[PDB]
DNA sequence: AGCTCAAGTACTTTCCGGTCA
RNA sequence: GACCAGGAA
DNA sequence: AGTACTTGAGCT
């Protein structure tokens, strides 16, 4: 994110979620979960899918 | 010490639809995701007119 | 059964085979697409029966 | 390796030897240039790869935002301002090692506990 | 997003000409050989040229821009280490403010 | 799966590990160069000088193809020159005259000569080399793991045991090769490729 | 309290949705996986900022694998039906010797590492060594052929002109800036195949362009008023010795916002849909 | 020295595997016989310099007792091991005649390398004998040894007739086994022949299988 | 409550360490890639890893 | 966007190819 | 000319606003 | 009624 | 949406 340095592989920078939900996400926190949340949208709607024609 | 400029306000990454979910950092990611696309199916005053 | 000049008959040969053709299978993998004028393709009765929705 | 062009031609050079005096020769092929060879190497295929390590060190490096810094002091103008990155060789094998560049000297220096390097 | 807007589209010939104006040898009249480390200058895509001194370049654009003689939708980056500076004033691009 | 009696053996499953494993010129290789070196008897390159007096006491081309081989990966792979040589030596036979450094050697060399135009020829040389030389390991067969599996076994007294095992993982397939590698279980040999037991193994 | 932004078509309101597509005149270059005989491709899609917009892709490829040896360079041209080894484009555009055209594509002389690989690019391009017979050497590979020595030639200039690397200048004396580019392209191109820079992200936000409701008019106002532009050539050709069918363009906008099918007219399919479509009153911020 | 004795022990693990093969056939192979130490093996079968010998290899099989029963004209088996990489219709055609003339019932080629396309014409040419080429290589590991592989029972003319009325089937409804299935080319299965197949169950224990040869 | 909270914030914080360190020990290039892996590909195993173990 | 294409865009269509063996000029909107 | 392939093709859930003879 | 388009457990 | 088979065409 241009939030950051460059050639950062700390945790913070390639997502690791330090907070609980009680507490809540910083908005990086908050971005990188939204990017993973949304693979997880996908390759359910994917799932659902390939699920069905293999069972026809 | 770099800094360019700054970020004016985190919460202007998000969308209108997810600019009324409450304390969406406090959610897991898809939970917002679904609310931002039920809200277009609520009912209220749409126009005055 | 007139005067036939030869070449305009296998017009009109090649011109029947087509029709034939298209009526049965219009979605034929060598090109154009016998279309309603409008543009919607004609439905051929192949069509009808390929299925999920569809005769069978 | 480090190959040359014909004066005249322009055009590549290609070897051919010199059978009788035991010797390597460059010649042209669009005209009549010859010249005896400047080194034995002809060809060299490198395939561990440390060429591109350290692409792109232009003098602004510094005024880079983007980049890190650190206060590792330089070998050379022992200099706490130096700017830092990994290999540019964009490879997969590639090691994490670290380049440092000084802000004052200019002089560019690792991380390495295993290796000498001056690049 | 709710800041997000996007470039109207604009022209890039008074760029252009502040451009070369500013010290760009003209792509017509390029030998490398001899200026082997010139950012070399682009403007939608279309190489026009190189600057021997792009980091103050740079400044005389930025500052175009933000004093708002350059249009504040026109997209430029130097690209310091691959030495090059590319300039968009094409429709499309969207953006933020910051 | 390990032979019934070395089970436990680790160097057995080791010895196994570099048995079968994929290893080729190429992996070792830090590069090829191609010199003009115009007399095989004596070398242009002064660090070779050593590597001729020798391969030579106790004709053949003027263009020599060097080789430089990493020290480092030469042990990940645990290989000597003398090996990696002889592969070379015998697959051109007759034709591609071989001398190489001691691993003692402070740099991992081996020099090449065939036997108008012959320069192109060599870079051919080369990769056939490169590309199509195997060391160790049979083909097909990438990475190989060790791993100690837990067995439960019955114990000489009744009982079930956890009586564990080292085991092979591989990243590729050749059933009917490895299957014939001694040292093995060929009668537990396994792969998620039905299509292959099915074609070795019967239906 | 409304915001408008819609318009109002035979009373339902509608709404153009933007449209994404990749940005043009952008050089990118890809890696082209295993089966390929081609192993990297620098390609950029080009095109006119307006008129007519040349959809002209030219691709340049680096043929042989990470395996094979001639591993030489060579580029497919608009209108061409083969690729053709850059040399022989160079040379096609006046830089001739070896060298002058390596010097377009490599601007340093101690990458003796890239310069190795283009080699065996020179080597390819050897056989045709002057301007006039790349000309001929390009305009034999059609199209056709033209056969004709004199007019496959003068075909060649002709594409070279417009339809190759058509921004950047569709007008003339421009070779220079055209075989520099071509050079920046081949450097671009052997850059990635030399692990030194990395293959263009096709995701990344800053290579998509956004259309919206202006654009994309425009594309279709274009294409209509084209259509009435050539009936006046028609209702002329007919008066061998004002009635300008003022329904066309009207009707025209009216049947796509209408629809959502962004073609003229009734005959649209492929043309894009649902590019239009009646504007959401549920909720205000809905 | 060198590497020499690794295809001398393939060579006596390929042997011993046709010798399992030949018996499992219903052929007389003592168990012994079989499980022939690789010490023996060399010296018998091995020249002045160790070499093997494959000429001497060969050998002439007969019927159990028991196998004279169930399947009366099941003949004699010969298995030649020939000494030359490459195997041509010079070999291969003393070998057929050999066959021909000891009226053999079966004959069984074991390659080393390859069996020329010229010879391998000369394989269907003398019915009713038949005649089963097998590559060395495959031979060295028995795969009827494996974990997976269950047995597999040649049934008589008899025994299958009454499997097929049993069952009330026409030979179509059976489930197949390839000719060239690796077991079926074990058992020597001809066409039309069927196998029954007994595997273990982890629902029933034991359970009774048949398939029939394509 | 309070003493947890603390308790787990510090469990996370030295995995951060741990993770600093095999940062710093794979960029002096002393860490010693697994077998099958790059040295980077090892170098974010352990990274990975640490962090699991961490919210774990 | 739309604003951009009846100012400048639309006046630019009108002329970019156009003219004949007839021409078109200016461009008024109401 | 033929013969090889890579690169070409079509094909793989229950509900509830427009244009076409 | 074809056909296209958009949105839901 | 990735794999299927099958078509197709280009190159040595
Ligand atoms: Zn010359
Ligand atoms: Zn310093």
């Amino acid at each position: 994110l241009p939030h950051f340095s460059k050639d950062d592989y700390s945790p913070e920078s390639k997502g690791f979620v330090e907070n609980s939900y009680l507490r809540g996400l910083t908005p990086q926190e908050f971005f990188f979960h939204a990017m993973g949340g949304r693979e997880g949208l996908i390759d359910t709607a994917v799932k659902t899918a390939e699920t069905g024609y293999i069972q026809r | 010490t770099t800094f360019t400029h700054c970020e004016i306000h985190p919460s202007m990454i998000l969308g209108v639809a997810a600019s009324i979910i409450p304390f969406p950092d406090h959610n897991q990611s898809p939970r917002n995701t679904y609310q931002s696309a039920m809200g277009k199916q609520a009912m209220g005053v749409f126009l005055t007119n | 059964h007139n005067g036939a000049p030869h070449h305009a008959i296998e017009e009109a040969e090649s011109l029947l085979q087509f029709h034939v053709a298209t009526y049965m299978d219009n979605d034929i993998a060598g090109q154009p697409q016998a279309l309603q004028k409008s543009g919607r393709p004609v439905k051929s009765i192949r069509a009808r029966l390929k299925g999920k929705e569809g005769r069978i | 390796t480090t190959f040359r062009f014909c004066r005249d031609c322009n055009n590549m050079l290609y070897p051919r030897e010199d059978k009788e005096n035991n010797r390597l020769l460059f010649e042209c092929r669009t005209c009549s240039y010859v010249e005896e060879a400047g080194s034995p190497l002809v060809y060299r295929h490198e395939l561990i790869t440390n060429i591109g390590e350290t692409a792109g060190v232009v003098q602004d490096i510094g005024s880079d935002p983007t980049l890190p810094r650190s206060d590792r002091e330089c070998p050379k103008c022992h200099s706490r301002e130096n700017v830092f990155f990994q290999s540019q060789q964009r490879r997969k094998d590639t090691s994490m090692v670290l380049f440092f560049v000084c802000l004052s000297c200019s002089h560019i220096f690792t991380s390495d506990q295993k290796n000498k390097r001056t690049q | 997003s709710l800041m997000s807007c996007i470039s109207v589209g604009t022209d890039p010939m008074p760029i252009i000409t502040f451009l070369s104006e500013w010290g760009m040898e003209p792509l017509e009249d390029y030998v490398p050989h001899q200026s082997p480390d010139a950012t070399r200058v682009f403007v939608n895509g279309v190489w026009h040229g190189v600057h021997r001194n792009p980091a103050r370049l740079m400044e005389t654009l930025r500052t175009l821009r933000r004093k708002g003689d350059i249009n504040p939708e026109v997209s430029m980056i130097r690209d310091i280490r691959e030495k090059e500076l590319k300039i968009f004033t094409d429709a499309g691009r969207v953006y933020r403010p910051l | 799966y390990l032979e019934p009696g070395h089970a436990a053996d680790q160097e057995q499953a080791k010895l196994i590990r570099s048995a079968i494993e994929h290893t080729t010129l190429k992996s070792v290789t830090i590069a090829s160069e191609i010199y003009y070196d115009p007399d095989p008897r004596s070398t242009v390159i002064p660090e070779d000088e050593e590597i001729i007096q020798l391969h030579f006491s106790l004709q053949q081309s003027p263009w020599l193809l060097r080789l430089e081989l990493d020290r480092a990966a030469m042990n990940d792979k645990d290989l000597t020159m003398g090996q990696v040589g002889e592969r070379i030596k015998q697959t051109f036979k007759n034709d591609l005259f071989v001398i190489w450094s001691e691993d003692n050697d402070e740099k991992l060399i081996i020099r090449c000569r065939v036997v108008a135009e012959e320069d192109h020829m060599l870079k051919k040389i080369e990769n056939t080399m490169l590309e199509n030389i195997t060391l160790r390991g049979v083909e097909n067969i990438e990475r190989v793991v060790m791993m100690k599996y837990d067995r439960k076994v019955p114990s000489p007294t009744g009982e079930y045991v956890k009586e564990p095992e080292w085991v092979l993982e591989t990243d590729g397939v050749n059933l009917s090769e490895v299957m014939t590698v001694p040292g093995i279980d060929p009668t537990r040999i396994y792969t998620n490729s039905f299509i292959d037991i099915m074609e070795v193994l019967g239906i | 309290f409304d915001m408008g932004g819609y318009f109002i078509i035979n009373g339902s309101e509608k709404v153009l949705i933007a449209q994404e597509r990749s940005a043009g005149n952008i050089v990118q270059v890809f890696k082209k996986a295993a089966p390929s005989p081609i192993s990297h491709v620098a390609e950029i899609r080009s095109a006119l900022e307006k008129g007519s917009r040349f959809i002209s892709t030219l691709q340049v490829k680096l043929y042989g694998r990470e395996g094979s040896s001639a591993r030489t360079i060579k580029a497919t041209l608009p209108y061409i039906k083969q690729d053709i080894p850059i040399v022989i484009i160079f040379r096609a555009l006046g830089i001739i010797p070896d060298g002058e055209i390596l010097e377009h594509i490599c601007y340093d002389v101690n990458d003796w590492q890239m310069l190795e690989m283009l080699k065996p690019c020179v080597e390819d391009g050897f056989v045709i060594q002057d301007r006039e017979t790349a000309l001929d050497f390009i305009g034999r590979r059609g199209t056709a052929l033209g056969i004709k020595k004199e007019k496959r030639i003068q075909y060649a200039k002709d594409i070279l002109q417009k339809e190759f690397l058509p921004h950047i200048t569709q007008l003339e004396g421009f070779e220079s800036r055209k075989a520099f580019f071509l050079g920046y392209m081949i450097n671009r191109l052997l850059l990635c195949a030399l692990d030194r820079k990395d293959q263009d992200d096709r995701d990344h936000f800053g290579k998509k362009r956004l259309d919206l409701a202006g654009p994309l008019l425009a594309q279709l106002f274009k294409t209509l008023f084209k259509k009435l532009t050539k009936d006046i050539f028609r209702y002329m050709q007919r008066t061998v010795e004002l009635a300008i069918n003022a329904k066309t363009i009207t009707s025209g906008l009216k049947y796509a916002l209408a629809t959502g099918n962004w073609g003229e007219q009734k005959k649209a399919m492929s043309s894009r849909a649902g590019v239009s479509q009646v504007l959401n009153r549920y909720t205000y911020s809905s | 020295d060198q590497e020499n004795e690794r295809n001398i022990s393939r060579l006596w693990r390929a042997f011993r595997t046709v010798k399992e093969m030949v018996k499992d056939r219903g052929y007389f192979i003592t168990q012994e016989e079989v499980e022939l130490p690789l010490e023996d093996f060399k010296a018998k079968y091995c020249d002045s310099m160790g070499r093997p010998q494959r000429k001497m290899m060969s050998f002439q099989a007969n019927p159990t007792e028991e196998s004279i029963s169930k399947f009366p004209d099941m003949g004699s088996l010969w298995v030649e091991f020939c000494d030359e990489p490459s195997v041509g219709v010079k070999t291969m055609k003393t070998f057929v005649i050999h066959i021909q003339e000891k009226n053999f019932q079966t004959g069984i080629f074991v390659y080393q390398n390859n069996i020329t396309p010229s010879a391998m014409k000369l394989v269907p040419s003398i019915p009713p004998a038949t005649i089963e080429t097998f590559n060395e290589a495959a031979l060295v590991v028995n795969i009827t040894h494996h974990e997976l592989v269950p047995k597999h029972i040649r049934l008589s003319s008899d025994e299958k007739r009454e499997l097929l009325k049993r069952y009330r089937l026409k030979e179509s409804q059976l489930p197949r086994i390839q000719r060239a299935d690796p077991v079926a080319l074990y058992l020597g299965l001809k066409r039309g022949e069927v196998v029954k197949i007994i595997r273990k169950s982890e629902t029933s224990g034991r359970y009774a299988s048949y398939r029939i040869c394509m | 409550d309070g003493p947890t909270m603390r308790e787990i914030t510090e469990t996370i914080a030295e995995a951060k360490k741990k993770v600093l360190d095999v940062t710093k020990e794979a960029q002096a290039n002393l860490l010693t890639a697994k077998h099958g892996m790059t040295l980077r590909e090892s170098f974010e195993d352990n990274v990975v890893r640490f962090l699991n173990e961490a919210r774990d | 966007s739309f604003n951009q294409f009846v100012d400048y865009t639309l006046q630019d269509i009108i002329c970019e190819d156009s003219t004949l063996i007839i021409s078109f000029g200016k461009i008024y909107v109401t």
